[PDB]
């Protein structure tokens, strides 16, 4: 055949790729699809959320396109019958995969930009014009055509420029154009130095006299001229993508190839022996690889100019800030003023000898060069204040000597703060900005591949996904870090935004790395081979990502002291200020909820986050009982994010409901929670300051009981539950009257109470039986059966206590009462299981949790009936058995949860 | 509690009975503390 | 027994069921509180 079967499969790969190119432009015309946000400040914040989040989503996926373009040019750089055409089809799929999410991504942006300025239409036409450049690039990918390579090179160069023009349309062109156009100053210089050496390789061709050797020089030179023109075409693609490391390997890939082209050409230059042009050819080839080296020296510094490492030890800066107030406090004495300048000259210079030691143990030298810059500000400010304090001490009445002392004090204290904070936060710019952004594109490329993997079979019914079952999990965890990226850029000084980025990183590492092992497991599952190559590639990119996360995680955890106790109180201050605005917003009565919020879902999310924050509350009490623990600020940070998730969940269901009475209820219950939570952190600071004090241990324990009482106010404020707390109150308060000072007024006869108790117990278990029968139904049907079972229990409670006085001995009666106490407490835990069963009916373990609690009350009543009723008719033995038959009957109805933990063979015996 | 259990085993004293009854309140707290930690649903159950 | 046949299907996905079983804890937390109310009674034998 003219082309191999891999190229025949590449033809179907091209026809599948180019079909989705024009279809993405046709689907672009349905732009807005916009739900209304309204006047809600949380919706305006959600408008501010989706602005910064979706801006990085387009910015992430364009880098893999620019990496995917030149990789085709690197693969096609060889001769025919020497090119892995299967790897070529891998790079064109991920370009089209990002092209699909680019259309849907800017579709939300077209509705976004229409609200603010309405000037998004040049972004739409530049994106469709960018996709048309890939279509002609896909036409150049056909190997059967006789088109030259430079036709493919110049067609691909317009794709990389217009992508940066689309990045210029976005506004996230973070790389400075003085560095981007300097690459054009280098790449055009390389091809000029190549073509000059090609002419030197063409000059020695006439000097050769042997056949085959003259053709050997020109074929290496024309390939060198092709590879250096490929470098010009590659640099036009990666000119705004110099920060993206996923394409930087492709630079030195062809950089190795032009080194191979130099070594192929410089091997033929030595064949021209005893030549005057032999001497100039080696020096030209030495300067040819120098320009690739001098580009690569700037290429490392292209990444290094954003990533600057430095260590903020600050073992000497704390001695600087303490002695600065001694000058203004001792103003007026000549003896005490001149002695404090010698101590400040030693406290400042104690960091100078340690700043240079930090740069020696460091890898990159951007902030370390700024450490040389910041220490010179610390050295120059201490050099001019010694002469200023000398004139101010000897001449105290001089106004010019005192004015120079005031301006020199601020030029050292804030400069040391400029020396400290820039040492630690540009390290986080190296850490955290490179953490999430490289993890962002590598995450969704797996999502684009797995969706391409799920669409590869004809039927997607039951693909058994290890990725897509966790892709939906991690995609909610993606923009939590990205929201804190620009917030760290907007707020560099306060570390609490940066401390949340540390917590967002470790919370992303647990579901992240689990997917990467599942990604490598899903590699040979796909029948298509080219899709698995990017699946192998992105897993290496995720493997490259997760290694840098843990370096950012443990080092930034040790970057500052454990003072998160005071910052955790300021987190809930932002919540209560917005909730008071929500209190004004719920007073207005026109609130639009978020489209992701659902009333059946968020109430389950409220109760799950309710038990989550109280779990760390009990964790807080153990650290308080220890005292002076660094994990106390950790757990106080944990309960801040739990209440923050509880705040948006409470504000989610507030705009979902329409009853204005319960809107004030869900506000006042939530406001009383943070009011009690404000008392938690205020006393936990007193608990951390005072170790071993048992008085503060019982104080917050009583508050945490009232917190769980206030958490139960958030349970009782739900309109979905109907009188189940009243069913708890009807069961609970009638039994506490039965425990303390309860005597039946009329005992009657023993036969009239025995026949009454058996029939009253028959419908009692049947009302308990329909609890698991209504487990398949609506949760409001569980609230219906809670009232009938709670009323019939109190009807059975009066009938049970009536025959308590029929026993002659009260110790036999108190045994019956204590057994009746065991029935009442088992029904209470059955009711305590019912408050979560109606809350979370979807949980299968919570079904059997109530069902085992349902079996507990039915077994506790059959034993007391055997104690009280007469066994001489013998019909009560059938009566106790018939109740237990119906309880296990409906337990067989829903086989979703196992009863015990024994295995299959343990069940057979 | 065992130090008060062995003290009450055979004591039958009303004022000495409340010594173990008052010491159970830190016991019932820490028992309900870990069950509150067990109420965390990501630690409690994973659906199938 | 019928539960494990549901896990026996290849298209079915097994669950870790968390790290700890909460059904063992709710029975244990109740039965301790069931005994502490028996401890709360001032008049009782040493056998109880």
């Amino acid at each position: 055949p003219p082309l191999t079967s891999a190229q025949q499969a590449l033809t179907g790969t091209i026809n599948s790729s180019m079909q989705a190119v024009q279809a993405a432009q046709a689907t672009l015309d349905d732009f807005d699809t916009l739900p209304p946000l309204g006047q809600d400040a949380a919706s305006k914040a959600w408008r501010k959320n989706k602005m910064d989040e979706s801006k990085h989503e387009i910015h992430s996926q364009v880098d893999a396109i620019t990496a995917g373009t030149a990789s085709v040019v690197n693969l096609t750089a060889g001769d025919p019958a020497e090119t892995d055409y299967t790897a070529v089809g891998c790079a064109v799929t991920t370009i089209s995969s990002n092209l699909t999410e680019m259309s849907r991504g800017v579709k939300l942006l077209a509705a976004l930009l229409e609200d603010e300025g309405g000037s998004g239409r040049p972004l739409l036409q530049a994106a469709k014009g960018l996709a048309g450049a890939v279509s002609e690039l896909l036409r150049s990918a056909q190997p059967a055509s006789a088109e030259p390579r430079q036709n493919l090179l110049q067609a691909a160069g317009n794709v990389g420029q217009a992508s940066g023009e689309l990045l210029q349309q976005i506004g996230e062109s973070d790389t400075d154009p003085h560095f981007q156009d300097a690459l054009m100053q280098l790449a055009k210089a390389v091809a000029s130095a190549a073509a000059a050496l090609v002419l030197k390789a063409k000059s020695v061709a006439q000097r050769t006299e042997d056949s085959g050797l003259q053709t050997q020089v020109i074929a290496a030179a024309t390939q060198c001229a092709l590879s250096t023109s490929q470098l010009v075409a590659c640099t036009k693609v990666v000119a705004p993508t110099i920060s993206s490391p996923v394409c930087q390997e492709q630079l030195v890939e062809a950089g190795r190839l032009v080194a191979k082209a130099v070594e192929g050409c410089v091997s033929a230059s030595q064949a021209a022996t005893e030549d005057g042009q032999l001497l100039r050819g080696v020096g030209a080839a030495a300067t040819a690889v120098t320009q690739a080296l001098n580009e690569l020296l700037q290429h490392v510094k292209a990444h290094a100019t954003g990533a600057g490492p430095a260590g903020r030890y600050d073992q000497a800066t704390d001695t600087i800030l303490t002695v600065t107030e001694n000058i203004f406090s001792s103003m007026g004495d000549a003896g005490e003023m001149v002695r404090q300048a010698r101590i400040l000259a030693q406290a400042t210079s104690d960091l100078v000898n340690a700043i240079k030691a930090d740069a020696e143990g460091e890898s990159d030298l951007e902030n370390s060069r700024k450490l040389l810059s910041a220490a010179k500000i610390l050295a120059d400010a201490t050099a001019k204040m010694v002469e200023a304090a000398k004139g101010a001490a000897a001449h105290p009445d001089s106004e010019e000597q005192q004015q120079r002392l005031r301006e020199a004090a601020e030029g050292l204290r804030m400069a040391t703060n400029a020396a400290a904070q820039n040492a630690i936060k540009k390290k986080l710019v190296q850490r955290l900005e490179h953490a999430a952004k490289q993890a962002a594109a590598s995450a969704t490329q797996t999502i684009a591949a797995a969706q391409h993997a799920a669409s590869t079979p004809k039927a997607s019914a039951g693909p058994q996904p290890l990725l897509v079952q966790s892709c939906k999990a991690v995609a909610e965890q993606i923009p939590l870090l990205v929201q804190g990226v620009r917030g760290s850029q907007a707020q560099p000084d306060s570390p609490s935004a940066q401390l949340a980025l540390i917590a967002a990183s470790q919370s992303f590492l647990q579901p992240g790395g689990k997917m990467v092992a599942a990604a490598k497991a899903s590699v040979p599952t796909i029948q298509d081979q080219a899709s698995a190559m990017q699946l192998s590639q992105c897993a290496k990119n995720l493997g490259t990502a997760l290694a840098e996360l843990r370096t950012a995680a443990q080092k930034a955890q040790e970057a500052c002291g454990p003072l998160e106790m005071d910052s955790a109180l300021s987190v809930v201050q932002n919540l209560e200020k917005d909730l008071q605005e929500v209190k004004a917003a719920a007073r207005d009565g026109k609130l639009k909820p978020l489209p992701g919020e659902t009333m059946e879902k968020c109430t389950q999310d409220l109760g799950n986050s309710t038990k989550a924050v109280s779990s760390a509350i009990a964790q807080l009490l153990g650290e308080v009982a220890q005292g002076n623990e660094n994990y106390a600020g950790i757990a106080a940070r944990d309960v801040a994010g739990g209440l923050r998730s509880l705040a948006q969940a409470a504000r989610g269901v507030a705009a979902l409901t329409s009853d204005p009475a319960v809107q004030a209820i869900v506000l006042d219950t939530a406001s009383d929670v943070l009011d009690k939570a404000s008392s938690l952190i205020e006393e936990a600071k007193k608990a951390a300051g005072h170790p071993g004090d048992p008085e503060s241990q019982q104080r917050l324990a009583q508050v945490a009981k009232a917190v769980t009482q206030a958490l139960n106010r958030c349970v009782s404020c739900l309109p979905g539950q109907r009188d189940v707390d009243n069913a708890l109150r009807a069961v609970g308060d009638a039994s506490k009257r039965l425990l303390s000072d309860s005597l039946p007024p009329s005992t009657g006869t023993f036969q009239e109470a025995q026949s009454r108790l058996n029939e009253a117990a028959a419908g009692l278990n049947q009302a308990a039986t329909e609890l698991v029968q209504a487990s398949r139904g609506t949760p409001q049907d569980l609230a219906r059966a809670s009232g009938r079972f709670g009323q019939d229990f109190s009807t059975f409670l009066e009938a049970g206590v009536e025959m308590a006085g029929q026993a002659p001995s009260q110790e036999d009666r108190a045994q019956v009462v204590s057994n009746l106490k065991g029935i009442s407490m088992s029904s209470s835990k059955l009711l305590l299981a019912a408050k979560a069963l109606s809350t979370d009916p979807a949980a299968p373990n919570l079904k059997s949790q109530l069902a085992a609690a349902a079996r507990a009350v039915t077994d506790s009543i059959n034993q007391l009936i055997t104690m009280c009723t007469q066994q001489a008719p013998g019909q009560k033995e059938c009566d106790n058995a018939l109740r237990e038959l119906e309880t296990v009957r409906e337990l067989l109805e829903n086989p979703v949860q196992p009863i015990n933990d024994m295995s299959y063979f343990g069940c057979l015996d | 509690l065992v130090k008060t259990i062995k003290a009450l085993d055979g004591a039958f004293t009303e004022e000495n009975r409340a010594q173990c009854r008052a010491a159970t309140a830190p016991l019932l707290e820490a028992v309900d503390n870990l069950s509150a930690f067990a109420s965390n649903p990501e630690f409690s159950s994973i659906p199938a | 027994a019928a539960y494990l046949v549901g896990v026996s299907d290849p298209n079915s996905q097994a669950g870790q069921q968390g790290l700890v079983e909460p059904t063992q804890f709710a029975r244990a937390n109740q039965a301790i509180q069931m005994a502490c109310q028996s401890l709360g009674e001032p008049g009782c034998t040493q056998a109880q």
